[PDB]
């Protein structure tokens, strides 16, 4: 259910639709990387994609 | 000493004229191969010839 607030000003904040990317991993520079499943296994990463 | 400079000048002018003819005949923007927004499209070169399309996808979809 959308969340409504009152301080008067009222807000709606309704969610519409979801978009799921593919498994990606960022270093310090911000470079996304394609985590090989093997790479996640090796580096103890988590095979997940941002939502 | 001079015939060489003459040949360099002719080959240079000949190329420059072919350049004007190519610019007049072919239009870069009006290219069927080129598609999509120009600010969105990207250019990658020095790519190995053996790079499979899927390999380029797995490397640039990240």
């Amino acid at each position: 259910p959308p969340i409504d607030l009152q301080a008067p000003p009222r807000y709606l904040l309704k969610f519409e639709q979801i978009y799921l990317s593919k498994p990606t991993h960022w270093e310090r520079d911000g470079a996304p990387s394609p985590m090989m499943p093997n790479e996640a296994r090796l580096r103890n990463l988590t095979y997940s994609a941002p939502l | 000493e001079e015939r060489m400079e003459r040949k360099r000048r002719e080959k240079i002018e000949r190329r420059q004229q072919e350049v004007e003819t190519e610019l007049k005949m072919w239009d870069p923007h009006n290219d069927p191969n080129a598609q999509g927004d120009a600010f969105k499209t990207l250019f990658v070169a020095r790519v190995n010839y053996d790079t499979t399309e899927s390999k380029l996808r797995r490397e640039f979809e990240v």
